[PDB]
């Protein structure tokens, strides 16, 4: 459960991401593909080379979804309904992978927000990404 | 893969009682029912709408038979799983794009199937030996991923 | 989310377990300790020898908790409140371990319910154990 | 363990700039904050009630230094992580009763700390080389569990 302090931490940190959200989503994917190669099995149709516009485009979609989640932190299931449907019924990404992207998102944030990435903030972000992951996988079975 | 002789024997002994085709179909069908996301690779198999539809699908059964036959052959090479599964590992990565997590899920479903099939003969020590084997096979199949 | 059919499946299988719940709970623990030796790290104070009273008593308490959950499948959070507090604040068992015990409980049930351990029931029990695990891990942070 | 020339140099180069004392304390403190259940091993350490308490605890800083120092030693023996950590593996199992999953969590937190500390220098390829190492180390430490 996200405490009021967790929600404050998340909105503050994500606020600072601001317009760079898309760039950071792409970087997080890139980190994921290099660090955990098995994740590439879900994108056989993409050019995964560094700088790929496909990755960049996907990065922006992911980031935009995260922004929506932050905006609707008290109402995540409804805000992410279409995306939970999509992952559960079409993409069918094994649930394990969500933890890998989450870690990569955290690393990306750490590398870009030296001042904001406090231990307290780190904890709230981790909880937040786990909540998003839970929602996205909610309708798998 | 290091198994004590005791463990190797527990494995070989029970396996001799297995109907490979039957267990293969059962295990693959149960994987598809229990973890439906795994159906993602099988849309060409037809009807997977219900448990009954899955369990009765001839394509599922035929694939199960193929998968478990390879598994079965691997049991003769407990000493060299990595070498034995190298080409298959490459194929699963490069051509089939199968997340290795699926191998772990299948391994756990296989253990449940053996337990259901053998009842009391599937003792805690026998399970432990099969757990090592199933993990060994999954690791061998994931080895060439990149 | 447990569907109505899931609840029916669970109640049917558990009903069958009946009076053997405690013995089954003990067997699941022994299967876990043997299959996943790292789980033994949480029981250094127990005699883990086969048939020990400590394991049989613990197996019993685990089974009773599970029975409670089946009885209150519509209100698990409330039914297991005390247990979720104990695990989060005192025991502090890493969440990974819940998946290992759940697997061993599934194996135990499979080995004892030849007639009832159908693919649909298997699916429902798996989901049920996942839900119990989620509730017990809910207050960790 | 298996590292490509570029991966080894990536690791070695970054490590030359790490102040083990400082990073160690940060890594352990963050582990205790982010995954509080891990505090179960440090009941005698004092106040771990809030992030500020954890981070400023001298016993946490002390322990953190001890751990990363041992970690640093392994960096010197990348070819034989298992042989290197055998003794500590046994200790962590037999005397400390630490669930090896904790090694994995610490590995992830360390990566986070390095990224936090180095910023843009901690590039995707550098991270990837560190992920391999951290996993290698965790595996080496869990090796003697029984
Ligand atoms: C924070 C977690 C995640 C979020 C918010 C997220 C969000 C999204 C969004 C917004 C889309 C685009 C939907 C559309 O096209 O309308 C998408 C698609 C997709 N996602 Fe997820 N995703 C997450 C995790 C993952 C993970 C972990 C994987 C696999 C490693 C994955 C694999 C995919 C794939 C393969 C697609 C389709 C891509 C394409 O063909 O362009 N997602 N996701
Ligand atoms: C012990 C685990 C497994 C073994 C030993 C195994 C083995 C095999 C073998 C021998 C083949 C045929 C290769 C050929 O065409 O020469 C195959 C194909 C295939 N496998 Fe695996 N497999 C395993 C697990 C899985 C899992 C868990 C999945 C997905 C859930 C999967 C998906 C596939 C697919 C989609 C094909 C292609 C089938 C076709 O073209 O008809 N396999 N596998
Ligand atoms: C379905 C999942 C689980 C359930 C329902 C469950 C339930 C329980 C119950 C009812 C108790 C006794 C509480 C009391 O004495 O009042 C307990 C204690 C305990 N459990 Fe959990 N448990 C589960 C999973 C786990 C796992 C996975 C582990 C570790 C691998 C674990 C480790 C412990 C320990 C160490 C104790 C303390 C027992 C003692 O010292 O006697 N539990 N659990
Ligand atoms: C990076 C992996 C790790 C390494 C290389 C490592 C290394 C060490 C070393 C060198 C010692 C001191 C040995 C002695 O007393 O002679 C130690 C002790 C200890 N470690 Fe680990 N450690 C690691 C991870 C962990 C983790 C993740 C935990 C739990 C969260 C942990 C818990 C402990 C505890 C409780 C002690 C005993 C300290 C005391 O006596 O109060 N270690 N470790």
């Amino acid at each position: 459960v996200l405490s009021p302090a967790d929600k404050t931490n998340v909105k503050a940190a994500w606020g600072k991401v601001g317009a760079h959200a898309g760039e950071y989503g792409a970087e997080a994917l890139e980190r994921m593909f290099l660090s955990f190669p098995t994740t590439k099995t879900y994108f056989p149709h993409f050019d995964l080379s560094h700088g790929s516009a496909q990755v960049k485009g996907h990065g922006k979609k992911v980031a935009d979804a995260l922004t929506n989640a932050v905006a609707h932190v008290d109402d995540m299931p409804n805000a992410l309904s279409a995306l939970s449907d999509l992952h559960a019924h079409k993409l069918r990404v094994d649930p394990v992978n969500f933890k890998l992207l989450s870690h990569c998102l955290l690393v990306t944030l750490a590398a870009h927000l030296p001042a904001e990435f406090t231990p307290a903030v780190h904890a709230s972000l981790d909880k937040f990404l786990a909540s998003v992951s839970t929602v996205l996988t909610s309708k798998y079975r | 893969m290091h198994l004590t002789p005791e463990e190797k024997s527990a494995v070989t002994a029970l396996w001799g009682k297995v109907n490979v085709d039957e267990v293969g179909g059962e295990a693959l069908g149960r994987l598809l029912v229990v973890y439906p996301w795994t159906q993602r690779f099988f849309e060409s198999f037809g009807d997977l709408s219900t448990p009954d539809a899955v369990m009765g699908n001839p394509k599922v059964k035929a694939h199960g038979k193929k998968v478990l036959g390879a598994f079965s052959d691997g049991l003769a090479h407990l000493d060299n799983l990595k070498g034995t599964f190298a080409t298959l590992s490459e194929l699963h990565c490069d051509k089939l794009h199968v997340d290795p997590e699926n191998f772990r899920l299948l391994g756990n479903v296989l253990v449940c199937v053996l337990a259901h099939h053998f009842g009391k003969e599937f003792t805690p020590p026998v399970q432990a030996a099969y757990q090592k084997v199933v993990a060994g096979v999954a690791n061998a199949l994931a080895h060439k991923y990149h």
